[PDB]
């Protein structure tokens, strides 16, 4: 068949007529972006070659290709460690959420780490690691931070923004109530406090709910 | 079958007509020598960068 | 037959490490990406439209993935909407009053300032709207009364 | 360590911020002896969250930081004919 | 080592054109490198194999250069496009993206010019001599729920203000720094308090 781009919608203009919304939903969506690969290295002599001394003999008329093809991938290699501390290692100190939890309603159970520990990870985390899945010179270098080291620098990144807002990210974690916050954020968007004031159980029982879909579909779909 | 490697005693159960048994991208990982049928496992020497 | 042997495997070699390169180059630019997220989104609130979710930005919160990142994008989606009659200015003593922050919308008989995003009808006010010029610049004034706050006390 | 063996320096319970990095979050530095260690993230700071307490800044720094990016690279000309022939 | 970006594009280069021109002393499986020596020593019907496998080891020489020359190239057009990006919206504007332009609030950057690329000095307005205060979401006067217009209820161990969330400035409660929405049942954590009527 032809496909179809969508369902044709003539949208109800009037040069004195306006459609203001009565209500909200609080959505919750993910991105993923992938942020590095594996970090591999090739012995271009024993790739090549192998143990032979009769071809590394030979092969040293060819010049430096070999020292030219290390060097590219060891650049690479290096690389993919600057990836993950450019979008992880982005928080002075390692800030941690405290005991007791009262977050206006909100519920960050899923997000936050636990101590049962498949690593030092949230549930979310946990679905996330399960749900994706050396010979003749090549070798994979480890990455220079751990797993749990990731973990450790999202749950901090995690911990400043419910704990102290966007003012972490400027200079000292300012600490501001929840549902404080999230009235300073409906001000970002044009809304004016008070809605979320007066609708903060609902906003909350929407974020919670819209939380709990993720672990849905993300334990799911594959 | 001419290799270098490190020869452990392996619990791969190799059908009797088999003489060796090979990996993913065809790499020589086991094998039962003639004399005493018995399956080895062969892994390859250690090497690395320094 | 060595050479042979020499010139394929380096070709081999060559062309992995060309497509390594070009790999690397693309996970850099969505590692550079996945990094102004969490600049952007997880550390601040992001005006730029759909860089963080769909809807209008409230939260991110970042998830780690075995070789890349997850956000958990909180957008403020809109919309249980209904539809109003509108006027650009509202004419009263010939002053056209232009609303402050919201809109003025009216029902089938009365009009009100709400703001923009959220239903909120509140009555024309002094405080809520501006005066700038007379009802006859203005394509589409409409009359009305704007309450003064401070007369009924006087 | 798992990136591999380690001869010559000495492994302490102490954790500090990344000097040499070994790889899988060891790390090597000098103080005397060369030392191998876990590296730290940073310093562990719970921020003094209540549902009614708030931090509110009394004055201010005005910083100026650096940033360095590279615009250009050298425009080169390579004449195939005589680099491969002379 | 400030300035160690730049200079390793420099290196980059020069690095490379070195391998380029080492690679002219390669046999390349050929008698010599020196290609008048293969010449002056060799019939032409011979001279011209050994010059084949010379001008292919070099030709692959040059072919590897170039690749890697074109994959810098796009590395730095698009460190070129993100400074760009950066004097559009740092010198030339104010950024609200955070980080964009340096840690902190963005005031103003500056540009000066790097030998082989660009320099941003970036002034931010860092806050932060903090102090600790309590707050409520709302004030409760005359039942009807006062909220803040622009800044935050903060409160001394007796008494209240309205503060700018960036700088502590008190100032007392009024209706002109505060608007009313509602009754005091719904506000989760509103406290009492008189608002000032001017
Ligand atoms: C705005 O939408 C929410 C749904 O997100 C409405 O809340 C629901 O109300 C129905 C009955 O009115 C209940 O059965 C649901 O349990 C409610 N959902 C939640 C999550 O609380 C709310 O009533 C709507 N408000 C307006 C003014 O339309
Ligand atoms: C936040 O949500 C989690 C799960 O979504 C809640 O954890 C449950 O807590 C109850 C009792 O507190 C236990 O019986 C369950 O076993 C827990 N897990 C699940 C999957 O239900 C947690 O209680 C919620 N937080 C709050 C404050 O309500
Ligand atoms: C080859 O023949 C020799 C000599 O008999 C075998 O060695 C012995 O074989 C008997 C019978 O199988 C065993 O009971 C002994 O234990 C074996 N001795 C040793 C030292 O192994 C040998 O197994 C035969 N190899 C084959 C058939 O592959
Ligand atoms: C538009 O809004 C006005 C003001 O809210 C409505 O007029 C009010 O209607 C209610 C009906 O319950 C009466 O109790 C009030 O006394 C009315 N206020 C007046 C007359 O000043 C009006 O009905 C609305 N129009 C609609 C819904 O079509
Ligand atoms: C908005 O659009 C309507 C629809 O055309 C305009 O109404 C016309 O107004 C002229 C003169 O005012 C009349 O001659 C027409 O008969 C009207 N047409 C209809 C269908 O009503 C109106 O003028 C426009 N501007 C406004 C409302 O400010
Ligand atoms: C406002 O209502 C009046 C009549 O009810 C109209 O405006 C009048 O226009 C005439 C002709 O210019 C003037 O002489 C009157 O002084 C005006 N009266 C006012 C401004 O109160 C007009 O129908 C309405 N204005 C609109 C619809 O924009
Ligand atoms: C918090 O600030 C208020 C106002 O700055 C302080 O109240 C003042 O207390 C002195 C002591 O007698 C009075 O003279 C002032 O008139 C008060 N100011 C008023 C009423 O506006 C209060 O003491 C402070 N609390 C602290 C520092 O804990
Ligand atoms: C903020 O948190 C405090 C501490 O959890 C809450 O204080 C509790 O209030 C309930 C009922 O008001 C009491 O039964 C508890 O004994 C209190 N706990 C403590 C430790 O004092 C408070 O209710 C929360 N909400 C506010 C202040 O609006
Ligand atoms: C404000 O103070 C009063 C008592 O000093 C309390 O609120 C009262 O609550 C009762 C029961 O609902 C009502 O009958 C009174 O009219 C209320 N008085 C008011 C609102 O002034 C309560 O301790 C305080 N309110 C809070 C903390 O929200
Ligand atoms: C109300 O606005 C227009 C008025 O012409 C109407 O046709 C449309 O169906 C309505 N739109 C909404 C959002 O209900
Ligand atoms: C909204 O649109 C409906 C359908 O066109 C119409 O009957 C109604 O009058 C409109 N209401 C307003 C105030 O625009
Ligand atoms: C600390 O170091 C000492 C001596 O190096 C060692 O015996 C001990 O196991 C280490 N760990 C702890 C927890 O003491
Ligand atoms: C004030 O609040 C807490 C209360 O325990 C205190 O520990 C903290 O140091 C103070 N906050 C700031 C950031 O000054
Ligand atoms: C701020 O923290 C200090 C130290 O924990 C505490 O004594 C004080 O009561 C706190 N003040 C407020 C108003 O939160």
């Amino acid at each position: 068949y032809t496909m179809s781009l969508g369902a044709e919608n003539s949208v109800a203009y009037s040069n004195n007529s306006i459609a203001i919304p009565t209500n909200f939903t609080i959505s919750v969506t993910t991105e993923i972006l992938p942020v590095s690969m594996t970090k591999t290295s090739v012995d271009c002599t024993m790739y090549i070659c192998g143990d032979s001394t009769e071809c590394s003999n030979l092969l040293l008329q060819y010049g430096s290709f070999c020292t030219q093809l290390n060097r590219a991938l060891t650049g690479i290699a290096v690389e993919q460690d600057k990836n993950t501390q450019e979008v992880f290692a982005q928080v002075k100190q390692i800030y941690k959420t405290p005991p007791i939890k009262d977050f206006g309603g909100f519920n960050f159970s899923q997000i936050l780490p636990d101590p049962s520990k498949p690593s030092k990870r949230s549930f979310i985390e946990d679905l996330l690691f399960n749900k994706v899945t050396k010979f003749n010179g090549l070798t994979v270098l480890p990455p220079l931070l751990t797993d749990e080291m990731i973990a450790q620098y999202t749950s901090a990144l995690l911990a400043g923004t419910i704990t102290s807002g966007w003012t972490f990210g400027a200079g000292a974690a300012l600490q501001i109530p929840f549902a404080m916050q999230m009235a300073y954020r409906f001000n970002g968007i044009g809304v004016t406090q008070n809605v979320l004031y007066e609708n903060q159980k609902l906003i909350a029982n929407q974020f919670n709910s819209a939380i709990g879909k993720i672990q849905d579909s993300l334990s799911s779909t594959a | 079958l001419t290799g270098t490697g490190v020869l452990t005693e392996s619990n791969k159960k190799f059908l009797p007509f088999q003489q060796f048994g090979r990996d993913i991208a065809d790499t020589t990982d086991a094998v039962r020598d003639p004399q005493t049928l018995e399956i080895l496992d062969i892994t390859p020497c250690s090497f690395g960068g320094v | 037959q060595i050479d042979r042997l020499i010139t394929g495997r380096l070709q081999s070699l060559q062309t992995y490490v060309t497509q390594q390169l070009i790999r690397a180059a693309e996970i850099r630019a969505s590692a550079n990406l996945a990094a102004t997220k969490m600049s952007e989104c997880v550390l601040g609130q992001s005006k730029r439209v759909d860089f963080c979710g769909k809807g209008y930005h409230l939260m991110s919160f970042p998830q780690s993935a075995p070789h890349g990142v997850v956000f958990l994008h909180v957008t403020y989606v809109p919309a249980q909407e209904k539809n109003f009659t509108t006027a650009p200015a509202i004419c009263h003593d010939g002053k056209a009053h232009f609303p402050r922050e919201g809109v003025f919308v009216s029902n089938g008989t009365h009009w009100f300032v709400t703001q923009r995003n959220f239903y909120e009808p509140q009555i024309i006010t002094t405080d809520n709207t501006f005066v700038s010029g007379n009802c006859d610049v203005v394509i589409g004034i409409v009359n009305n009364t704007v309450y003064d706050p401070l007369q009924p006390e006087l | 360590t798992r990136a591999g063996c380690l001869i010559g320096a000495e492994h302490v319970n102490n954790s500090y911020e990344c000097d040499i990095p070994i790889g899988a979050g060891i790390c090597a530095s000098y103080q005397q002896s060369i030392i191998a260690y876990t590296m730290s993230l940073g310093a562990e700071n719970s921020v003094a969250y209540s549902n009614n307490s708030i931090a509110i800044p009394t004055n201010f720094t005005i910083s100026v930081t650096t940033e360095i990016l590279p615009v250009s690279m050298t425009k080169t000309s390579v004449d195939c004919t005589m680099y491969i022939c002379g | 080592s400030a300035l160690g970006k730049l200079q390793d594009v420099v290196n980059q280069n020069a690095q490379a054109l070195n391998t380029l021109v080492k690679q002219l002393s390669s046999n390349f499986g050929a008698i010599s490198s020196v290609l008048n020596d293969i010449l002056s020593r060799l019939d032409p019907p011979e001279a011209e194999v050994q010059i084949d496998r010379l001008i292919t080891g070099r030709l692959q020489s040059l072919q590897t250069y170039v690749t890697q020359q074109l994959i810098r190239a796009a590395e730095i057009r698009a460190s070129a496009n993100l400074a760009a990006t950066k004097m559009s919206e740092c010198v030339l504007g104010q950024s609200k993206r955070v980080d964009f332009c340096g840690k902190g609030y963005h005031l103003m950057s500056f540009p000066q010019s790097a030998p082989h690329g660009v320099v941003f000095l970036h002034v931010t307005y860092v806050p932060a001599q903090e102090k600790n205060f309590t707050t409520a979401p709302a004030i409760c006067h005359d039942g009807k729920a006062h909220f803040p217009r622009e800044g935050v209820f903060v409160s001394n161990g007796t008494h209240w203000f309205v503060t700018q969330r960036n700088f502590y400035e008190p100032q007392i409660i009024t209706t002109d720094n505060t608007f009313v929405s509602g009754n005091c049942d719904v506000v989760i954590g509103i406290v009492n308090n008189t608002v000032y009527d001017p």
